[PDB]
RNA sequence: CAGCGAAGGAUUUGGUGGAUUACUAGCUAAUAGCAAUCUA
C-alpha cells in the first residue's frame, strides 16, 4: 500500500517501546489512579510497593493470589522489561496476565484490586499490548468510573470499534451500545472463548453471568426478524449453552436455561436438537433452584415445538432419566402451582411416555389429567395409546376409572377413537 | 472432415468442465491445470491469467490429469501424455484396451490405473531424467482384495509405497517388489474421496454418506470421523499454513470448513458451485497459502481467501469467514447467440441457454467478463416491474 | 376426517408471545445485585 | 395459452385423457369423442403429471408423475390401481410400453424396465455418452423389445442387450418434443420451438424429408401406414400432410390447413 | 462507528513443501 | 506399534549426497550410504520440520449430545418437512397470473367469491355483468359471463345445498329492490326474487345479503336462507329455494353488518346463530333455527362507528361445509371500525363473559376498513379498506401479529375493494376499482 | 392528487477483486541445478 499507512503499521507495532523523553512521558502518564501531571513523576518502586500492599490484602481476602506474588508481583518484576525478551517468554507473560485478569475479574468493586492492577498496567503495559482480555474481563462494570477510566486510557482494539466515541466522554457507554458491540459473531466467538476459559477455571460469578446472559438475550432480540442471521447465530450460543451446563454452578446452569428458553421461543428448532438440549440440561442437574428453573425451561421448550410429531413419545433413555432427576410428585406439585404455566405439550408427551414405557402406575396420569386441562388432539392421542395399552395388557381398575372419566367428559372423543379402532361394544367387551 | 479454407483455432470462453483439476508449484508460484473437454489449460494462480493450452487436441476426452513441477500428465482413453509447457513431450501407451481411470506421480514411479483395477506403474530409465518413460510393472487388484478402484496416491514419507483407495477398502503397495503390504479394515459404505494430510502418514477419506474417516495407515486405524448429514461428499483438502483446517466439498454445491484442533465448523458455504453440474468437483488449499481454489462442473473456477484474524490476542479461535477473490468463468450451457462487437475482432458477445450474457475477449482471455443485469432506475417515478 | 383432525390440530394452539427487538432492554436497569433465579423468573414473566 | 397441461388419445381415437390444473392441483379427466366426470385428483402441488400413455387389455392410463412413480391408473375404477416406484426420487420424463414390457426414463438418465402383468422392476441401467434425455420410443418389429430409440437434442438408438449406442442422428438445436415412429424404417422427430419435423431412416440415418409447418409444432398424429401426418401448430391451427414419403423434393410443405374460427370473428 | 470489516491486498508468501523425489530407493 | 512391517526397506542403502535436496539430512561429513529404516526416520523428521506436527492427530482416537447434534446438522429449523401451521410475521406468498387478464372487466369489483368445491371464481361489479372464471396458476379463463341489464350488482355469491349438493345457485343483488337466483347448468334460467311477504317498508335496497344453511330441528330439512339488510334495524331471513319470508329480526340502532356462526349439537344436528352490530358497537347474538329471539347480547370495547364484522375460524360463508357432519363451531370473531381498529375475539371463553375483552385490538391500517375475511382454516385474517392504495394487511393468528414481509409498497394491489380466499388451495384473490383482480397463493397450504 | 408496480423503493460513499496493450510458468552463478539448500 502507501507509505503513510505502511509505516503507521510499524508505529502501532512499536507503540509500546519508548524511544525518547516525550514519548516516554506520554506512555508513562497512563494510569488507572492518578492523573497526568501526578502520574508522570511516579517511579516504578513506589507503585510497586503500594501495589504489593494492595495485593497482600487482596490475597488475604482471596487465597489464590500468592502465586502471582511469587511469579508476577515479585521484586524482580520491576526490572523485568516486557519488550526486550523473546516471543516464548512473552507468551508465558501474557498468559499469566490473562490468568490474573480473569481471576481478578470479580473484585473491581473494591479499590485493592485497582491498586493491584495499576502497577500491572504501568509496568507490563497491558493497556496497549494485552488489551482484549482486559476489556472483556472488566466489561461487566460498564456503568462504573473504573471502566470509564480504563476506556479513557486504553488503545481501542479492532473489535470494540463502537466504543470509540465513548473514549474520554463522561457519559458511560449505554446498554444499546453494549448490544451493538455484542451484535456480530466475530465478537461472539471471542466472547464464547473467554467464557470457556472462565468455565474451566470456575471463575464464573453471579454478576458476569447475569450481564452475559442479558446481552445474549438482547442479541437474540435484535436478531428476531432475521432468519438467516439467527440461523447463523445458533451454533455459538447453543455451544456455550452446552459448555455452560457442563459446569457445576447453579447460576451458570440457570443462565444456560435462560438462553435456551429465549432461543426456543425465538425460532422453532428441530425435535432432535431440542431433545438433546432437554437431556443435556437434565444430565447435570443438582441444586433445587436448577431443578425448578430447568422444569420451567423444559416446559417452555416443548411448548415452542410445532409440526407433526410434536407430542410424540420422548424415548426411553431420556424418559427414565427425566424420572430419575424428577420424581412424579414434583411434576404433580408443579402442575398444582397456581400461576399455571402453559405446559400442555410436554405433559402430553409425558403422559404418553409414562403409559408406554412404564405402563404400571396410572394413578399418576389420572391425577395430573384431573389437575390440568388439556386440548383435544392431545387427549385423543393419549386415549389412543390407552386403547393400545388396554389391549396389550389386561384391564385394571385404574385404567377403566380414567376411561370412564373420559366417558364422563367429552364422550364422542373416545367414541371416535373407537370408530377409528373397533367399536364401543368391543370396548365394553374389554371392560 | 478436414477442410481447405478454415482451420480450427481454439475453443475460447471455456474454463472448466468438471474433471478434478491439479495444481503445481514452481518456486513460489502456483499453476492450475484444468481440463476443458479434450484439451486442457494451464492458468496461474496469482493473477489467474491463462498461461498455456495444449497445442493440439486429444483423441478422446481427457478423463484425469495431474501435475508435477514442469510436467503435466494428461490421461484419456488408453494413454497418458507427459506434457511440458502445454506441448506433448512423451506419449505413454498402456498395455491394454481398458480405459484409464486415475493416476499419481511420486519419486520415480508413475502409476496409472484402468477401469478394471489394473495398475500400470512406470519408471524413469535414468534416476536423473525428467519424466517416467519406461514400463516397470503391472499390479492388479482383485475383488477379493477390495472393491473397484476410486483413487490412488502416494502419501508422503513412505519408502516406495503407494495407497490404492477402493470403494470398500484401503490397500497399500510396495511398488518395487510389486507386493501388497497392508490391506486395511473393512469399510461399511462406498467412499469417494481420499486426500492425504500434511501431518505424518494419515489420509482423509470421505464416503457417500457424509462422513470423513481419517485413516492412520502406519497405525492401520482410524483417528477421527467427521459426521455430516446426507451429503454426497466430493472433494477434501487440508490447509497447510500451520493453522490446521480441513475443507470438505459436497456435491450439493457446499464447501464446509472444519477446524480440526477443536472439531468445529469454521464456516459453511452454500451454493458456491451449481448443484446440477456436479457441485464442487475439486477444491484445494494452495499449500503454504491461506487461499482456496475451487472448481465446479459449471464452467467456473474460484478463489476464496482466508483473512487474518481480528482478535490479535485470541487468534486461532476467532477465524474470519472466507472472502471471495479472483474467479474465471464462462456460461455453463451452450451459447445461443453470438455476435462480434468491434471491427478490430477483439471483443465478442455470447448469450447462452442459461440466460447469461458474456463479453468474451478473444485477444486476451482474462478480459472476458459477464454483462450485468442491474436495471437503471426509472427517473420519472415508476417502480421496476 | 383427515382434514378435520388437521383442523383440530391447528385449533389446539394458544396465543404465544413472540420476542421483538425492544422487549429485553429493561433488564439492564436491574442487572445489578440481583440473584439469577429472580432474573430467570423476570425473563420468563416478560416472555409469557 | 392452453389450460390443458397435456393430453393424449387412446389408440383407435375414441377417448382423450387430459391433465389440467384446478386450484393448484392437477386432475386427470377422460372424455369420449362423439359427459364424463371422473376427475382423478392429485394430492398436492408438489406432484404433477409429467407424461402419460394409454394401454391396450383392461383399459387403463399410466401416468408418470414428477417424483419417481408410475401410477398405473384404471379409468373404470376411478383410482390409481398400482404405483410403480423407482429407487430414486427423481422426476421421470417419458414412458412407453409394448405388450407386457414397459420402459421409463429418468431425469438422472437411467432406463427402467417394468412389467404391468407382474409389477416388478426388471432391469435398471444408465449408459454413457447420453445425458440430457427426455423422451424415448420402443421401435416395433413384432417382438422387438430390443432397440429402443432415445432422444433429446441429438437422437440416439439403443439395443437393450449390448446396451451401447448403435446409431446417432442429427437432432435439433432444441430438446426434442415429439418422437414418433411411423413405419418399420422411418420416424418423425420434432423439437420444441421449431417448425421443422424430419423423417429419419432408422438404418442409414439419412434424413429423407423435412416437413415444414407454418408455426411451431405442438403434437402430431399419423395414420397407421404413414400416408398422412396431421400436426397441431402452436397457434392453434392444424396442418395435415398427405403422402409425406413420396416425391418440394426435400422439404415437404403443409398440404392442408384447418382452423376452427367461431362465427363471432 | 461499526467494526471495520476491511480487506487488504493479498500476497502469496513462500511455499515450503515436501517433495516425493526422496521417497524411492534402489537395491545396491 | 505398526500394524504392518514392510520387511524390504531395512535392506536398502541410499547415497544421500547424490543431489542437492537430499544432502542436508546427513549428520557427518564422512557418512555416505545410510540404512533404510534410519533413512525413513531421517526424512520423517524432515517432514515433521517442513510441516509441524499439530495436536489434533495425537488428541485421541475415535452431557455431550447437544454439542454432537449441533455439530451434525446445519439447518436448525424443522419447517422443511411438515410445518402444519403458519410461520408468523413472514409468509411465503407467490404471485400468479392476473385473474382478470383473459376477459377483463370495466367497473369496480364489488364482489368476489369461490365455488365451495369446484375450481371456480365469481366476479361481480357495477357494470352489471357477473362473470365466472375457471382459475389456475398459469392461464385462467372465463367459463361464462352472465350480463343482466338495469341491475348493477353489489354482492353475489355461490351456494350449494347441504343435503344433495347438486344445486349450485348463484345469488346476486345490487342497489335495486330485486335480487336474482341462478341454478347453474353449464342457456341460463334465473329467477328474480322480489316478493317481500311480511315487511315491504324496510328495504330501500338489497345490496347487503348473506346466505346460510339451517336445520329444521324437528325434522332435518336442511335448507338455505337469504339474509337481507334493511334500513332501521331490520335484517330479514328468507328462504333460498322458495323465496318465502321465514322471519325477520330488528335490532335497536342502525344495522352496519352481520355474520353467521353455526355450531354442532350432535352427530347430525347443528344450530345457526346470527351476529349483528350497530354503528355503536353492541352486538346481538341470536339463534334462528328456532324463532329469532336474542340469546346473547354484549358490547365491543370501543368504536364510535364500527363498519364490518366477520366471524371465522370454523366454517362460515366463505368456507362452507359439504356434508352436514362436516360443519364446525367457529373460533374467532372480528369487529372493525371506521377508525381502523379491528378487535378480534376468541369464542371458546367468550360465550360466558357478557362483556368480553379482546384478545387483540390491532390498528395497523389507518383508515376505515371495508372487507375482512378469515382463512378457511382460521390462521390468516385479511383486512382491507376502500380509501387508500395498498390498504390491506394480513394477520397471523393465534399469535395476532401482522405479517411484515408482505405486502410491501411494491405490490400492485391498487385501491382494494374486495378480497376472497380459496376453500382449500390457499389461493387468495384481491380486487380493486380500476378493474383487475389479482391472484396470489400461500405456499404453506 | 394520479398511475407504474411478484415477499420493498430511491439515493450517498469506503474497501477488495477483474479489465484498462496482444494471454509461452518462478529463482540462480543459466546448453544446468533449485523449487526442502548451495553447501565441504
Amino acid at each position: 500500500s502507501s507509505l503513510s499507512d505502511q509505516l503507521a503499521q510499524v508505529a502501532s507495532n512499536n507503540a509500546t517501546v519508548a524511544l525518547d523523553r516525550k514519548r516516554r512521558q506520554k506512555l508513562h502518564s497512563a494510569s488507572l489512579i492518578y492523573n497526568s501531571k501526578t502520574a508522570a513523576t511516579q517511579d516504578y518502586d513506589f507503585i510497586f510497593e503500594n501495589a504489593s500492599k494492595a495485593l497482600e490484602e487482596l490475597s488475604q481476602i482471596e487465597p489464590k493470589f500468592a502465586i502471582f506474588s511469587r511469579t508476577l508481583f515479585s521484586e524482580s518484576s520491576i526490572s523485568l522489561d516486557r519488550n526486550v525478551q523473546t516471543k516464548e517468554e512473552i507468551k508465558d507473560l501474557d498468559n499469566a496476565i490473562n490468568a490474573y485478569l480473569l481471576l481478578a475479574s470479580s473484585k473491581w468493586y473494591l479499590a485493592p484490586t485497582l491498586h493491584a492492577t495499576e502497577w500491572l498496567v504501568r509496568r507490563f503495559q497491558i493497556h496497549v499490548k494485552n488489551t482484549e482480555m482486559l476489556l472483556l474481563s472488566t466489561l461487566n462494570y460498564y456503568q462504573t468510573p473504573v471502566f470509564k477510566r480504563i476506556l479513557s486510557i486504553i488503545k481501542l482494539p479492532p473489535l470494540f470499534n463502537c466504543l470509540s466515541n465513548f473514549v474520554r466522554s463522561e457519559k458511560p457507554p449505554t446498554a444499546l451500545t453494549m448490544i451493538k458491540l455484542f451484535n456480530d459473531m466475530d465478537f461472539l466467538k471471542l466472547y464464547t472463548s473467554y467464557l470457556d476459559q472462565c468455565i474451566k477455571h470456575n471463575a464464573t460469578y453471579t454478576n458476569q453471568l447475569l450481564f452475559t446472559t442479558c446481552c445474549f438475550i438482547n442479541v437474540v432480540a435484535f436478531n428476531s426478524n432475521n432468519d438467516e442471521k439467527l440461523n447463523q447465530l445458533v451454533p455459538i450460543l447453543l455451544e456455550i449453552s452446552a459448555k455452560l451446563l457442563a459446569s457445576k454452578s447453579k447460576d451458570c446452569q440457570i443462565a444456560a436455561h435462560t438462553i435456551l428458553v429465549v432461543f426456543a421461543t425465538a425460532l422453532p428448532l428441530k425435535k432432535t436438537i431440542i431433545l438433546a438440549a432437554m437431556e443435556t440440561i437434565l444430565s447435570n442437574l443438582d441444586a433445587k433452584e436448577a431443578k425448578h428453573s430447568a422444569l420451567l425451561t423444559i416446559c417452555k421448550l416443548f411448548q415452542t415445538l410445532k409440526g407433526q410429531g410434536n407430542v410424540d413419545q420422548l424415548p426411553s433413555k431420556i424418559f427414565k432419566l427425566f424420572d430419575s432427576k424428577f420424581d412424579t410428585v414434583s411434576i404433580l406439585t408443579f402442575l398444582d402451582k397456581e400461576d399455571k404455566p402453559v405446559c400442555d405439550k410436554f405433559i402430553t408427551s409425558y403422559t404418553r411416555s409414562i403409559a408406554r414405557y412404564d405402563r404400571s402406575k396410572l394413578n399418576i396420569i389420572l391425577s395430573l389429567l384431573k389437575k390440568i386441562r388439556l386440548e383435544r388432539y392431545e387427549v385423543r392421542l393419549i386415549i389412543t395409546d390407552l386403547i393400545y395399552l388396554s389391549e396389550i395388557l389386561e384391564d385394571k381398575s385404574q385404567l377403566v376409572e380414567l376411561f370412564e372419566y373420559f366417558i364422563s367428559i367429552n364422550e364422542d372423543l373416545v367414541l371416535k377413537c373407537l370408530k377409528s379402532l373397533g367399536l364401543t361394544g368391543e370396548l365394553f367387551e374389554i371392560r | 472432415k478436414n477442410s481447405k479454407i478454415f482451420s480450427p483455432f481454439r475453443i475460447i470462453g471455456n474454463v472448466s468442465n468438471g474433471v478434478p483439476f491439479a495444481t503445481g508449484t514452481l518456486g513460489s508460484t502456483f499453476y492450475i491445470v484444468t481440463c476443458v473437454g479434450k484439451t486442457f489449460q494451464i492458468y496461474d494462480a496469482n493473477t489467474l491469467h491463462l498461461l498455456f493450452v495444449s497445442e493440439k487436441e486429444t483423441p478422446s476426452s481427457i478423463v484425469a490429469l495431474s501435475a508435477h513441477f514442469h510436467y503435466v500428465y494428461a490421461a484419456y482413453e488408453n494413454k497418458v501424455g507427459i506434457y511440458k509447457r502445454g506441448i506433448e513431450e512423451h506419449l505413454l501407451e498402456l498395455e491394454t484396451d481398458a480405459n484409464v481411470e486415475h493416476l499419481c506421480i511420486f519419486g520415480d514411479y508413475l502409476c496409472a490405473s484402468t477401469d478394471d483395477n489394473s495398475i500400470f506403474i512406470y519408471k524413469k530409465s535414468d534416476p536423473q531424467d525428467k519424466y517416467p518413460s519406461e514400463f516397470y510393472t503391472k499390479l492388479t487388484v482383485t475383488e477379493i482384495q477390495g472393491g473397484e478402484i476410486v483413487s490412488l496416491q502416494h502419501l508422503a514419507t513412505y519408502l516406495n509405497k503407494l495407497t490404492v483407495v477402493t470403494k470398500s477398502n484401503v490397500l497399500l503397495f510396495n511398488v518395487r517388489t510389486g507386493k501388497l503390504v497392508f490391506t486395511s479394515n473393512e469399510f461399511p459404505d462406498q467412499i469417494t474421496t481420499a486426500e492425504p494430510a500434511p501431518v505424518l502418514d494419515i489420509i482423509a477419506l470421505g464416503t457417500v454418506t457424509g462422513e470423513v474417516i481419517m485413516f492412520n495407515m502406519r497405525k492401520g486405524k482410524r483417528i477421527r470421523t467427521i459426521k455430516i448429514p446426507q451429503s454426497r461428499i466430493s472433494s477434501l483438502s487440508f490447509r497447510t499454513d500451520g493453522s490446521s483446517h480441513l475443507s470438505v466439498g459436497t456435491s450439493s454445491g457446499d464447501l464446509i470448513f472444519y477446524d480440526l484442533d477443536r472439531r468445529s465448523r469454521i464456516h459453511v458455504l452454500k451454493n458456491i458451485h451449481r448443484e446440477s453440474y456436479g457441485g464442487v468437483t475439486q477444491a484445494t488449499f494452495l499449500n503454504g497459502q491461506p487461499i482456496i481454489v475451487t472448481s465446479g462442473g459449471d464452467n467456473s473456477l474460484k478463489e476464496y481467501v482466508f483473512d487474518p484474524s481480528l482478535s490479535q490476542g485470541s487468534g486461532d479461535v476467532v477465524v474470519q469467514p472466507p472472502r471471495y477473490l479472483r474467479s474465471r468463468g464462462g456460461h455453463s450451457q451452450p451459447p445461443s447467440y453470438i455476435a462480434f462487437a468491434d471491427s478490430q475482432s477483439h471483443f465478442m458477445l455470447s448469450a447462452s441457454k442459461d440466460r447469461s450474457l458474456w463479453s468474451f475477449s478473444l485477444r486476451k482471455d482474462a478480459q472476458s467478463q459477464e454483462m450485468s443485469q442491474r436495471l437503471h432506475k426509472k427517473q420519472d417515478g415508476g417502480r421496476v416491474g | 376426517d383427515e382434514e378435520d383432525i388437521a383442523l383440530e390440530f391447528i385449533n389446539g394452539e394458544k396465543k404465544d408471545k413472540l420476542v421483538n427487538m425492544n422487549s429485553f432492554t429493561s433488564m439492564f436497569d436491574n442487572i445489578q445485585n440481583v440473584q439469577m433465579d429472580t432474573f430467570f423468573d423476570r425473563v420468563m414473566k416478560v416472555l409469557t | 395459452d392452453s389450460p390443458v397441461l397435456q393430453s393424449a388419445y387412446d389408440p383407435s381415437g375414441q377417448y382423450l385423457c387430459y391433465v389440467t390444473v384446478a386450484l393448484d392441483k392437477q386432475r386427470v379427466g377422460v372424455q369420449p369423442t362423439q359427459w364424463n366426470e371422473n376427475f382423478l385428483y392429485l394430492e398436492d402441488s408438489k406432484l404433477k403429471v409429467t407424461c402419460l400413455k394409454w394401454v391396450n387389455d383392461t383399459v387403463a392410463i399410466i401416468l408418470g408423475m414428477n417424483n419417481g412413480e408410475i401410477w398405473l391408473y384404471s379409468v373404470l375404477a376411478n383410482e390409481v390401481t398400482y404405483k410403480f416406484t423407482t429407487g430414486n426420487s427423481y422426476e421421470i420424463k417419458d414412458i412407453d410400453l409394448m405388450g407386457n414390457q414397459l420402459w421409463c426414463i429418468d431425469s438422472s438418465d437411467a432406463f427402467y424396465q417394468f412389467d404391468l402383468l407382474q409389477f416388478k422392476l426388471l432391469q435398471h441401467f444408465r449408459i454413457n455418452n447420453c445425458v440430457q434425455l427426455n423422451k424415448l420410443t420402443i421401435v416395433p418389429a413384432g417382438d422387438s423389445v430390443a432397440q429402443l430409440l432415445v432422444a433429446s437434442h441429438s437422437i440416439s438408438l439403443i439395443d437393450i442387450e449390448e446396451k451401447k449406442v448403435v446409431m446417432t442422428f442429427p437432432g435439433h438445436v432444441s430438446p426434442v418434443s415429439t418422437l414418433q415412429v411411423i413405419t418399420n424404417e422411418f420416424f418423425i422427430s420434432g423439437a420444441e420451438g421449431d417448425r421443422f419435423l424430419n423423417v429419419y431412416d432408422i438404418h442409414s440415418g439419412m434424413t429423407k424429408c423435412v416437413l415444414v409447418a407454418e408455426s411451431d409444432i405442438k403434437e402430431l398424429s399419423h395414420s397407421g401406414q404413414a400416408d398422412s401426418i396431421a400436426v397441431t401448430t402452436e397457434d392453434g391451427s392444424l396442418e395435415i400432410f398427405v403422402d409425406p414419403l413420396v416425391s418440394g423434393n426435400k422439404s415437404k410443405k403443409s398440404s392442408k390447413k384447418i382452423q376452427i374460427v367461431s362465427k363471432d370473428g | 462507528p461499526k467494526v471495520v470489516r476491511e480487506a487488504k491486498k493479498v500476497e502469496m508468501t513462500e511455499a515450503r513443501a515436501y517433495n516425493a523425489d526422496a521417497d524411492t530407493a534402489k537395491a545396491a | 506399534e505398526a500394524a504392518w512391517i514392510d520387511s524390504d526397506d531395512e535392506k536398502i542403502k541410499v547415497p544421500i549426497l547424490v543431489t542437492n535436496k537430499t544432502k542436508k539430512l546427513r549428520t557427518s561429513y564422512n557418512e555416505s550410504k545410510i540404512n533404510g529404516v534410519h533413512y525413513i526416520n531421517r526424512l520423517r523428521s524432515q517432514f515433521e520440520k517442513i510441516y509441524p506436527r499439530p495436536k489434533w492427530v495425537d488428541d485421541e482416537s475415535d452431557i455431550n449430545a447437544l454439542t454432537k447434534i449441533l455439530s451434525t446438522t446445519y439447518n436448525y429449523k424443522d419447517t422443511l418437512s411438515n410445518s402444519k401451521l403458519l410461520p408468523p410475521k413472514k409468509l411465503d406468498i407467490v404471485r400468479l397470473k392476473d385473474a382478470n387478464a383473459s376477459h377483463p372487466s370495466h367497473s369496480a369489483i364489488q364482489s368476489l367469491s369461490f365455488h365451495p368445491s369446484k375450481p371456480l371464481l365469481l366476479t361481480g361489479g357495477y357494470d352489471k355483468t357477473l362473470r365466472i372464471y375457471h382459475i389456475d396458476g398459469k392461464t385462467n379463463h372465463l367459463v361464462t359471463s352472465l350480463h343482466l341489464v338495469g341491475s348493477p350488482i353489489q354482492t353475489c355469491t355461490f351456494y350449494t345445498s347441504l343435503s344433495n349438493q347438486n344445486q349450485q345457485n348463484i345469488f346476486t343483488a345490487g342497489r335495486r329492490r330485486y335480487m336474482h337466483s341462478w341454478d347453474l347448468s353449464l342457456t341460463a334460467k334465473i329467477e328474480k326474487f322480489s316478493r317481500l311477504y311480511g315487511h315491504e317498508s324496510t328495504q330501500r335496497s338489497f345490496e347487503n345479503f348473506k346466505v346460510a344453511h339451517l336445520q329444521n330441528s324437528q325434522t332435518n330439512s336442511v335448507h338455505g336462507i337469504v339474509l337481507l339488510q334493511g334500513n332501521n334495524g331490520w335484517i330479514n331471513i328468507l328462504h333460498s329455494t322458495s323465496g318465502l319470508w321465514l322471519m325477520g329480526c330488528k335490532i335497536e340502532g342502525v344495522i352496519t353488518d352481520f355474520c353467521i356462526d353455526y355450531q354442532p349439537i350432535s352427530r347430525g344436528k347443528f344450530r345457526t346463530i346470527l351476529i349483528a352490530v350497530n354503528a355503536y358497537g353492541e352486538v346481538w347474538e341470536f339463534d334462528l333455527n328456532k324463532n329469532g329471539h336474542v340469546i346473547r347480547r354484549w358490547k365491543d370495547q370501543g368504536g364510535v362507528g364500527i363498519t364490518k364484522i366477520q366471524v371465522g375460524g370454523g366454517t362460515t360463508t366463505t368456507c362452507p361445509a359439504l356434508q352436514i357432519s362436516k360443519i364446525k363451531q367457529n373460533r374467532w370473531l372480528a369487529v372493525g371500525s371506521e377508525s381502523g381498529f379491528v378487535n378480534l375475539y376468541d369464542r371458546n371463553n367468550a360465550m360466558t363473559s357478557s362483556t368480553p375483552t379482546p384478545v387483540a385490538a390491532l390498528d395497523q391500517l389507518t383508515t376505515t376498513i371495508s372487507n375482512l375475511q378469515f382463512s378457511p382454516d382460521g390462521q390468516i385474517l385479511c383486512m382491507a379498506s376502500r380509501a387508500v392504495k395498498d390498504a390491506l394487511r394480513l394477520v397471523h393468528l393465534p399469535s395476532c401479529s401482522v405479517f411484515s414481509n408482505w405486502p410491501t409498497s411494491g405490490t400492485p394491489l391498487g385501491k382494494v375493494t374486495s378480497v376472497a380466499f380459496s376453500p382449500s388451495g390457499g389461493l387468495l384473490a384481491v380486487g380493486n376499482e380500476q378493474g383487475k383482480v389479482r391472484l396470489w397463493k400461500l405456499n404453506h397450504y
